[PDB]
């Protein structure tokens, strides 16, 4: 059977408004592989996103990091949205720079 | 330290929609170091990280031709599981293959590991002796008995025992300066009101590697296990690792509570409180 | 390095 992705968004260095970084949205714990990941900025999708090759862990699910250049500011919204075979409708995750 | 070398094997059918894709990817530790996409416009063995780039040509040519074999041999194996379960021609099936060695902190072979899964399921594994399989049902026992006739596991004991302990030293001492180098984590408490009287402590680490690392809350010295949210631990993307443990806490009792970090980057390991 | 042989045989 199928295991639905655990889905992190968040930056890979501290958050300062105005300072270029890295956005990203790690998908793991999935099976099987096939997962749609967009990188969002205030609810459109960001165009040149990279991703991690497909691994797995331990228990066999799969693993994910998706990635792009970002420069934080106090209004825009980031987000991520993922679909998997295991969800009837995408799922959207906010970038939370405390989570 | 301890360090080990893997490789992570992904087999996908996909009826409709062309032959079944093969991935490989290599590790030491947590660093990847190697890829081959039977997808890509020319697949090819290819580099992800800096240190394995001085391999010669005729490294990777000898790894194109394997994952290029493997190719063609996952999809053969795809299509024998398909008829090992009697299952339909429409469906995609998965079969993945993680192998590899560890070694001990004196470099020596603790032991060495070759496991096979069919749809997210243990499917056969190489036993801890190197000599004989777990086959998980009917179907594995099939392939079991197929293995033991091409001597599969003494091939592979060959490998794990010989040429996966030389290749890892190798890759060690040319990567020395990380690989063998452990980061500490960088370590916070943040503080967030969820009420009037009670918060959340939140403890951080960050740009730690490698990613093996615990984080824990204690009230009184007494560990907070079922009350404590723990993220899974996560790649920044620069090699290091992030994660965090959070507890809410009644207002006013903050300092009953410590987080508490081992890592292997750390001097001492961390307790650490809040601080206002 | 991967290993060759071994896993050139059909599951």
């Amino acid at each position: 059977i199928q295991r639905t992705p655990k889905i992190q968004v968040y930056s890979r260095h501290p958050a300062e408004n105005g300072k270029s970084n890295f956005l990203n949205c790690y998908v793991s714990g999935f099976h099987p592989s096939d997962i749609e990941v967009d990188l969002l900025k205030n609810g459109e999708r960001i165009e040149k996103v990279e991703h991690s090759d497909l691994s797995f862990s331990k228990d066999w699910s799969f693993y994910l990091l998706y990635y792009t250049e970002f420069t934080p500011t106090e209004k825009d919204e980031y987000a991520c949205r993922v679909n998997h075979v295991t969800l009837s409708q995408p799922k959207i995750v906010k970038w939370d720079r405390d989570m | 330290g301890s360090h080990s070398m893997r490789y992570f094997y992904t087999a996908m059918s996909r009826p409709g929609r062309g032959e079944p894709r093969f991935i490989a990817v290599g590790y030491v530790d947590d660093t990847q170091f190697v890829r081959f996409d039977s997808d890509a416009a020319s697949p090819r063995t290819e580099p992800r990280a800096p240190w394995i780039e001085q391999e010669g040509p005729e490294y990777w040519d000898r790894n194109t031709q394997i994952f290029k074999t493997n190719t063609q041999t996952y999809r053969e194996s795809l299509r024998n599981l398909r008829g090992y379960y009697n299952q339909s021609e429409a469906g995609s099936h998965i079969i993945q293959r993680m192998y590899g060695c560890d070694l001990g902190p004196d470099g020596r072979l603790l032991r060495g590991h070759d496991q096979s899964a069919y749809d997210g399921k243990d499917y056969i594994a190489l036993n801890e002796d190197l000599s004989s399989w777990t086959a998980a049902d009917t179907a594995a026992q099939i392939t079991q008995r197929k293995w033991e006739a091409a001597r599969v596991a003494e091939q592979l004991r060959a490998y794990l025992e010989g040429l996966c302990v030389e290749w890892l030293r190798r890759y060690l001492e040319n990567g020395k300066e990380t690989l063998q180098r452990a980061d500490p984590p960088k370590t916070h408490v943040t503080h967030h009101p969820v009420s009037d009287h009670e918060a959340t402590l939140r403890c951080w680490a960050l740009g730690f590697y490698p990613a093996e690392i615990t984080l824990t809350w204690q009230r009184d010295g007494e560990d907070q296990t079922q009350d404590t949210e723990l993220v899974e631990t996560r790649p920044a993307g620069d090699r290091t690792f992030q994660k965090w443990a959070a507890v809410v806490v009644p207002s006013g009792e903050e300092q009953r509570y410590t987080c508490h970090v081992q890592h292997e980057g750390l001097p001492k390991p961390l307790t650490l409180r809040w601080e206002p | 390095h991967p290993v060759g042989q071994a896993d050139y045989f059909e599951y």
